[PDB]
């Protein structure tokens, strides 16, 4: 119902169909079936944060238009 | 190298991300500025902070090596800015631009990794008192940030 | 480096094929007609030159991390 743009790892912004209600980890499957990258490895980041998987679009407040940032999975130490 | 640092250089002027900017501070490719400002709703909101960034001459085969100028509070960086991110050591692809690099670490901000810290009493608090943390930490972006 | 030559390879034709990949992230240059191409097990594509100095001292794919000897 909405769509959302993703920065990918191949260099190029590819478009998302997606609702309010989707999870972070069917949008990672969505990225995964484009990109051919696993979700485990996948991080994606809106507004400077990690979105974690469990939590959904809307929890995010991620609203329609919206840019989200593919990059590797990553650990602080 | 250097071709690729220019092509980095044109990928942040065609495609900003909206929390970060970097680029040459002169006439030098290899020695970059960068800024991330502090995201909102953490205890680094309103933050302005400042990096610098050396590509090594076998770039982008080898990570680069970022450090924050701007005093930060955080388990992973320590008093001389240095970072200790995976993705900057060990786990580096050359996939990652610096744009989407300097992304990564935004994100680290609030994802710390408290259970292998660079700075263990920073851990400490952290782990055992929260709004301790992110008030100290409120109070350093305040302080060092703005 | 032998491992690394039987890796699938082979030169980039922009008219037969449109491919998702067009770009090696490596160099982050396009990828153009006639040059060699290298095919992880992952299907990840990138410059054989690029990539294979890659290779040489990581066994893993750039854009997904797969293992490249599998
Ligand atoms: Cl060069
Ligand atoms: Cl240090
Ligand atoms: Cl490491
Ligand atoms: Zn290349
Ligand atoms: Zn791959």
């Amino acid at each position: 119902s909405m769509q959302i743009f993703v920065k990918t790892l191949t260099g190029k912004t590819i478009t998302l169909e997606v609702e309010p209600s989707d999870t972070i980890e069917n949008v990672k499957a969505k990225i995964q079936d484009k990109e051919g990258i696993p979700p485990d490895q996948q991080r994606l980041i809106f507004a400077g944060k990690q979105l974690e998987d469990g939590r959904t679009l809307s929890d995010y407040n991620i609203q329609k238009e919206s840019t989200l940032h593919l990059v590797l999975r990553l650990r602080g130490g | 190298a250097l071709k690729r640092i220019h092509k980095e250089l044109n990928d942040l002027a065609r495609d900003p991300p909206a929390q970060c900017r970097a680029g040459p501070v002169g006439d030098d490719m290899f020695h970059w500025q960068a800024t991330i400002m502090g995201p909102n709703d953490s205890p680094y909101q309103g933050g302005v902070f400042f990096l610098t960034i050396h590509f090594p001459t076998d770039y982008p085969f080898k990570p680069p090596k970022v450090a924050f100028t701007t005093r930060i509070y955080h388990p992973n960086i320590n008093s001389n800015g240095s970072i200790k991110l995976d993705i900057l050591r060990s786990q580096w692809s050359p996939a990652l631009t610096i744009s989407k690099v300097l992304l990564s670490i935004c994100s680290l901000l609030c994802d710390p990794n408290p259970d292998d810290p660079l700075v263990p009493e920073i851990a400490r608090i952290y782990k055992t008192d929260r709004e301790k943390y992110n008030r100290i930490a409120r109070e350093w972006t305040q302080k060092y940030a703005m | 480096k032998a491992d690394i030559e039987q890796l699938p390879s082979y030169r980039f034709n922009p008219n037969n094929h449109q491919s998702e990949q067009t770009l090696c992230v490596v160099c982050m240059c396009d990828f153009e007609s006639r040059q060699l191409l290298r095919v992880l097990p992952c299907n990840h594509e990138f410059h054989a030159k690029c990539v294979d100095k890659w290779l040489k001292a990581n066994r893993t794919c750039p854009i997904c991390r797969a293992d490249a000897s599998e």
